[PDB]
Order: structure tokens, then C-alpha cells, then sequence
């Protein structure tokens, strides 16, 4: 019954909370206590396994804290349907492919999944560069234009997050990516990684609208349709998902009168608008600062969210 | 935190039989460090079958993998949205299961006699979420098409729903049903009522929508969308009454918005658990709580 | 079985599995060996992978 | 240099031997099979030999060079795996048969 009062020794403290510092030169040990949160990658020593902690339960302590770990899906997919001159920090889109044992999954950037829709019909200059044939594309969908012409699109893909690894393997590309959590790279430097999406596909919803501010921001996706091809935009707002509805059929209020106007709904399922999907939160404050980005030739504006956290959801249809 | 679950209770068949689906969830009764076994899941719901009940109370509780079968105990852990899992898709009616596939859970609509472990202990049916919405659509018509050529047979026939309902599709996989082709009318059968909300309120939504266009093309112009969509819908359903008693009015609108409401959180399709990587050659997946 | 108008060359391949010979010549190549890094990249509740 | 070609159905461009065949080698075609005479009718596969002999080498030592096919299955499939299948083909760099 004092054995439990080592095992309460051994499970009562939490992490600090509050720290009486006096001043800032010294750099006491506690301070130092408090700031220190553990690493994930260490080098291959017992001894240094130890220190590192990385075999405590769950979280790591050396011999809960508000953070998550994150979880890492992989996926293969061939490799002329990806360039190897992507960015790491992008989002993804999972296509769901129709064989049953498949083994090999079908992944698009929107730079590539752009050329799924301009094909059949600046940033479409890049996208032409870098996936040069949209044939080589164009039959990872087996059956687009059927698919697109019922306007059952946008459940048959469902977003998978930013990317982080790429092995540039030589047929069958491997990549790693984020479905949930703290979006931060596997490298031995470990690096911080900055989510892009270009920036002519990518409309500020905030400054849109041209007090309440709060420090998580989401980002959304917005597959619509389109009867000149359909588009892939993307949105940020410090709304709620109930807001976002309204105010994205405030914004897509020409486009519906414009399909409206030119394709008369003669079947019933042309009348779904698209859909959107909470692609994850960040930072309200230090997010979208502007980049640019380089290819061999060219160089398109594109955006960086910083510091992001992927939560991917399902899809609300616009209407 | 501390996640494990230690229930308190077998013989070597049901040894044999908990042992099949070590890999399973279920739900509990509380999120505690002991229980009994009336807590378990589905048990003191499923034995009349009805299931907005079972829905309801599905999202009412927590969920929990099991790990361990002893003789007398079952260590199990509950999930908690913190952090991940690995299950299993250990049921009988086998839904192969994909990559980046949101898994849900549904009460069993695939007879009691399936998803069970005759000791009682009710699992729920874990599947992904098309094949849920579609077995969800595929079901409800099958019921209101089933109970309609009870009552005449002259406006649909069996096989004209069997066609076209026995059978669910997602990514080439098509599979089966196990569909009650006896259900007996006057309720008494699994998802009666469902159907019984469906109908009404589809009655009720013509009576509904005039009654809302009508009241907000009189404030005048805030958009011209609730008059430019007044052309989509046929003028059969336009021009239907216009005049009713406002007292009945208000609580047929009160009761299809109630009923609305709850048809759409169940259309919803609960407790969505999403995964990250699937192993086939494992039956096992990453899982969290969503 | 008479003769048509047309004649045909037929195509096939082969499969030759062959037990090769590397020779290299000494010091060709400056390898460099990095230190070995553990990293775990997801942590659930029933075992973590390494 | 007695008679340019021996058979006029396929040496031609847009001959018989040309146009059921040459089309571009894709990994991600739905049919997939492997048709042997394609590395001897890929226009795209006869230009990526233009460059001189010493970068032809190493572009065919350095990878997989032209259309391979798999092993170990029943009927033989165009190389999709890539992983565990390693060989060299000279019919993908000296553009001839025996």
C-alpha cells in the first residue's frame, strides 16, 4: 500500500502549466522543463533511444499533453500519373479506381486533376507543362464523361490531405500522406512544411466579403460543376460549416443561372451544384502568405498555408 | 490515458465463437473501469425490432473494440476521438473494405442471427459509408415497395424490386442481400417506422414548400432564387390548395420539420470512423473517431 | 486449310533467366554511410510501428 | 540497298503494321496487355534512341529501357509491378529480332 503511493508518485504530474520566472538571461533548468516538448527522430542508440523516449505508451516521456500524433496513409499509384516536381506541401484527392482487389490507387493533385477538366475544352500553361499528355491521365478515370454527365463526381472522390514523402521510386511511386493530425515531415532535419494550392484556383472567401476573429480558420474544397468543365476551387473562412453553405450559394449565385441558362436539367440528377468538404483548420492569424513556385520554365503564384492540420470530411452538396 | 475496459462474466465454443471476432466493436453502457453484461452492446434494444431506436441509441453511447476473451472476462477497450485504432471486419456479411473509406456503423439490419454471439452480446455492423447510404435507400424501398404489393398488387410486382433491390454496387464489388421477404405489414417488422416518417414526410412536403414559397415571395426581393426556382418544380404540385386551417397548417409544418429533422440525422449515417490505410492480407485498418 | 491471300510473320518474346556476373573494379565508387535514425510514424493504441 | 522495304502492309506510316499497334505505350492502359511487336513499331519508343551511343547506354542500364514484360504469370502481362522484376533486353536497344 506504499507501492501505490509510488505508482501515484509516478502517474500524478502534468505537464507545466505555469512557470514564476524571474528573468530571462538565466535560463533556469525548470523553464527549460516546461519548453522542452520531446522529439520523434532520433539517432540509433540505446542510450539515445532513451533520452528520445519514442518506447514510452502512447505519448513520449522519457524514464496527454495536448498534442496529437499523426497518422500517415500510403498510397501507390503509377508513376507517370504523378510528376515528381511537386511540392510537398499539397493537397491530395484519393480517386476511387473500379477494380475490386486493386492494390494500386489513383492520386490527383489539383494540378493534375486540373488537366482532367481543361482537356475536353498562367496555371493551365503549368499544368500543361508538367503532366504533358493528358491521355496518360485520362484513363485512371476509366469512365470521366459519364461520370461528370450524371454528376456523381464528387462521391466517388474523397479528399486524403497534404502530401509529405515522396520516394521517387523508377515505376510504382510511393507516397506517404496525411488523412489526420499535425501535418509535419518524416526528415532527419525535420523540417516544417507549408500546404500549397495555386493561387488562381484558390479564392480568398474572407476579404471576399471585403470584430469576432478566432484562431482557427478552416479551409475548404469546393468541387463544382461547371457546363464549361467542371472546377476544383478552394476556400478559406473563419466560419462555421453552417455559414459556409449560405455563403458560398451567395457565391456561386451566377455560376447555377449561368448552368441554368445554357444546359436546361432534362434528367434529375444534374441539379446537384457540387459539394464542399472541410479540408482541415490553421492558423488564423499567419496564414496564406504568398510564394512562388518554379518549375524548369515557368512559375505560377501560389499560395502557402502554414503550419496546417488535416481533418478531412464528407461531402455537403451546395445546391 | 488509461483505456481498458475489464467486464465481468463461458465454455470453449463460446470461447471459439468470441474468439472469431476479436477484432470487432461494440458498444457500452458507461466509461468505466468495470461492468456487467446486461451494459454490453445492442442488448436491452435488440431481441420488437426498430431501428431509430437503435440508431439513437448507438450515438447515445460509446463505442468499444474488444481485445481479449478469458473465461470469465472480456478485456475490451473503448475509443476515445484522442487517438487511433485497429479493428477488424470480422462479420458475415463480408463488405470488403478500401483505402481512405470512412467506416460507419449502423444497427444490424442483416438479421439477428448473423452479426450475434448466441451466449446476450449484439454486434453492430461496421461498413463503409456508399454501401451504408446505399443499403439505407435500397432497404426503404424495398420496404415500402414490399408493403405496397401487400396492399395491391396491380401497381408494382416482386421481382420488378427484386431486380433492382437485392443487389448493392460500390467499385465493382456487387454483392447480395439477405432481405426480409416476409416482413408482415401493421408495423412489426425491422425499419417499419422509418418508412412510416419517409411517407409522411413526402406528403407533407408539397404543403410545406407552397406554403414557404408563398410566404417568401411576399418579402419582395432578398434573392430571386425562391422565384427563379419556381419553374423546376411541375405546376401539378403548384396549384394544390393555397387555403387550408392555419391551426392545421402549423401543426402539420411542426410535425414535418420535427420529423424532417430526425429523418436527416439518421440519413446521417451516426458514428463515422474514418480510416487511414487498409490491410486486406491483415483484415486489420487504422481507425480513429470522427 | 488452303493458303489466303495474306502471309504472316509472327511475333513472340522469351524469357531467358540467366545467372548474371557483376564485376566491378576496386574503389570505383565513395560511398557515404549515414548514421541509422529511428522514427515512429504511427502510434495507436494496441502497438506502435517503428 | 536493292529494295527499300521487303513488305509494303507494314513498313509504311500509315500501314497495317503501324496503326493497329502504334499506339502510344501506356502503364495505365485498362486492357494492359503485352503485344511483343511494340517495341518495334513505338514511333515515340524509335525517336527515344536519337540520342548518340555512350547516353543510350547509360539510359538503358540506368532503368528499365523500353517495354518489358513480366514473368512468373500465366499469360504475360505488360510490367506494371516494377518493384521485384529486374532484366535487360537488347530488343529495346538494338531494334531487331532473331
Amino acid at each position: 500500500r506504499r507501492r501505490l503511493q509510488r505508482r501515484i508518485a509516478g502517474l500524478l504530474p502534468p505537464p507545466a502549466r505555469r512557470l514564476n520566472i524571474s528573468r530571462g538571461s538565466e535560463f533556469t533548468r525548470d523553464v527549460r522543463g516546461l519548453v522542452e516538448e520531446h522529439a520523434q527522430a532520433s539517432s540509433l542508440s540505446a542510450a539515445a533511444v532513451w533520452r528520445a523516449g519514442l518506447l514510452a505508451p502512447g505519448e513520449v516521456a522519457v524514464a496527454w499533453s495536448g498534442w496529437r500524433p499523426p497518422v500517415f496513409g500510403d498510397f501507390l499509384i503509377h508513376a507517370s500519373s504523378f510528376n515528381n516536381a511537386e511540392a510537398t506541401g499539397t493537397p491530395l484527392f484519393q480517386f476511387k479506381q473500379s477494380d475490386p482487389f486493386s492494390g494500386v490507387d489513383a492520386v490527383f493533385t489539383p494540378l493534375s486533376l486540373f488537366i482532367l477538366m481543361n482537356h475536353g475544352r498562367g496555371l493551365t500553361r503549368m499544368a500543361n507543362l508538367l503532366y504533358d499528355s493528358p491521355a496518360t491521365l485520362a484513363d485512371l478515370v476509366p469512365d470521366f464523361g459519364r461520370l461528370v454527365a450524371d454528376r456523381r463526381f464528387h462521391n466517388f472522390i474523397t479528399p486524403v490531405g497534404p502530401l509529405v514523402e515522396n520516394i521517387k521510386s523508377t515505376y510504382l511511386n510511393k507516397i506517404t500522406t496525411v488523412v489526420h493530425g499535425p501535418v509535419v515531415s518524416k526528415a532527419i532535419p525535420r523540417s516544417t512544411v507549408k500546404v500549397t494550392v495555386p493561387q488562381e484556383a484558390f479564392v480568398d472567401l474572407d476579404a471576399w466579403l471585403s470584430q469576432p476573429c478566432p484562431a482557427d480558420a478552416r479551409l475548404y474544397v469546393a468541387l463544382t460543376y461547371e457546363e464549361a468543365g467542371p472546377r476544383f476551387t478552394f476556400f478559406q473562412s473563419s466560419r462555421g460549416h453552417c455559414q459556409i453553405m449560405n455563403i458560398l450559394r451567395i457565391y456561386y449565385s451566377p455560376s447555377i443561372m449561368h448552368r441554368y441558362a445554357v444546359v436546361q436539367p432534362l434528367h434529375i440528377e444534374e441539379l446537384t451544384f457540387g459539394a464542399v468538404a472541410c479540408l482541415g483548420t490553421f492558423s488564423a492569424t499567419d496564414g496564406w502568405r504568398r510564394s512562388a513556385f518554379n518549375y524548369r520554365g515557368s512559375s505560377l503564384p501560389v499560395v502557402e498555408i502554414d503550419s496546417f492540420y488535416s481533418n478531412v470530411s464528407d461531402w455537403e452538396v451546395i445546391l | 490515458m488509461d483505456l481498458k475496459v475489464v467486464v465481468s462474466l463461458l465454455y470453449t465454443d463460446e470461447i471459439a465463437k468470441m474468439q472469431q471476432r476479436i477484432g470487432c466493436i461494440l458498444p457500452l453502457a458507461s466509461t468505466h473501469g468495470t461492468q456487467n453484461v446486461q451494459g454490453l452492446g445492442l442488448g436491452q434494444v435488440y431481441s420488437v425490432p426498430d431501428y431509430v431506436s437503435m440508431y439513437n441509441y448507438l450515438s447515445d453511447c460509446t463505442l468499444a473494440v474488444l481485445d481479449e476473451v478469458s473465461v470469465d472476462s472480456l478485456i475490451l477497450t473503448k475509443i476515445v476521438p484522442g487517438q487511433t485504432y485497429a479493428i477488424k471486419n470480422k462479420y458475415q456479411p463480408f463488405f470488403q473494405w478500401h483505402g481512405t473509406g470512412s467506416l460507419s456503423v449502423m444497427p444490424p439490419v442483416f438479421g439477428r442471427e448473423h452479426a450475434t454471439v448466441k451466449l446476450d452480446i449484439v454486434f453492430p455492423m461496421v461498413l463503409p459509408t456508399p454501401i451504408a447510404e446505399e443499403v439505407l435507400q435500397k432497404i426503404l424501398l424495398f420496404n415500402v415497395y414490399s408493403r405496397v404489393v401487400m396492399q395491391a398488387p396491380g401497381n408494382a410486382d416482386m421481382l420488378d424490386v427484386h431486380m433492382h433491390l437485392g443487389s448493392v454496387s460500390y467499385l465493382g464489388h456487387h454483392y447480395e442481400l439477405a432481405l426480409p421477404e416476409v416482413p408482415g405489414p401493421l408495423g412489426l417488422a425491422l425499419l417499419d417506422n422509418l418508412s412510416l416518417y419517409f411517407c409522411i414526410m413526402v406528403t407533407l412536403l408539397p404543403r410545406a414548400s407552397m406554403r414557404l414559397v408563398r410566404g417568401l415571395i411576399r418579402h419582395e426581393h432578398h434573392d430571386l432564387l425562391n422565384l427563379f426556382q419556381e419553374m423546376v418544380p411541375d405546376e401539378i404540385a403548384r396549384i394544390d390548395l393555397d387555403d387550408l386551417s392555419v391551426a392545421d397548417d402549423l401543426s402539420r409544418m411542426r410535425v414535418m420539420m420535427t420529423y424532417l429533422q430526425s429523418l436527416a440525422s439518421l440519413f446521417n449515417l451516426g458514428p463515422r470512423l474514418a480510416t487511414a490505410a487498409y490491410s486486406q492480407e491483415t483484415l486489420t485498418a487504422t481507425c480513429w473517431l470522427r | 486449310k488452303i493458303h489466303p491471300g495474306v502471309a504472316m510473320t509472327v511475333v513472340r518474346t522469351d524469357e531467358i533467366l540467366s545467372e548474371n556476373i557483376l564485376f566491378s573494379s576496386r574503389a570505383s565508387t565513395s560511398m557515404f554511410i549515414g548514421t541509422p535514425n529511428v522514427s515512429r510514424r504511427e502510434a495507436r493504441v494496441d502497438a506502435v510501428t517503428f | 540497298e536493292y529494295r527499300s522495304t521487303v513488305n509494303p502492309w507494314a513498313s509504311q506510316l500509315g500501314s497495317l503494321g503501324d496503326i493497329m499497334y502504334n499506339s502510344s505505350y501506356r502503364q495505365t492502359a485498362v486492357p494492359g496487355l503485352y503485344s511483343p511487336c511494340r517495341a518495334f513499331f513505338n514511333k515515340e519508343e524509335l525517336l527515344r534512341n536519337n540520342r548518340g551511343l555512350y547516353n543510350m547506354v547509360n539510359e538503358y542500364s540506368q532503368r528499365l529501357g523500353g517495354h518489358p514484360a513480366t514473368s512468373n504469370t500465366e499469360v504475360q502481362f505488360v510490367v506494371i509491378a516494377g518493384t521485384d522484376v529486374f532484366l535487360e533486353q537488347p530488343c529495346s536497344f538494338l531494334q531487331e529480332a532473331f
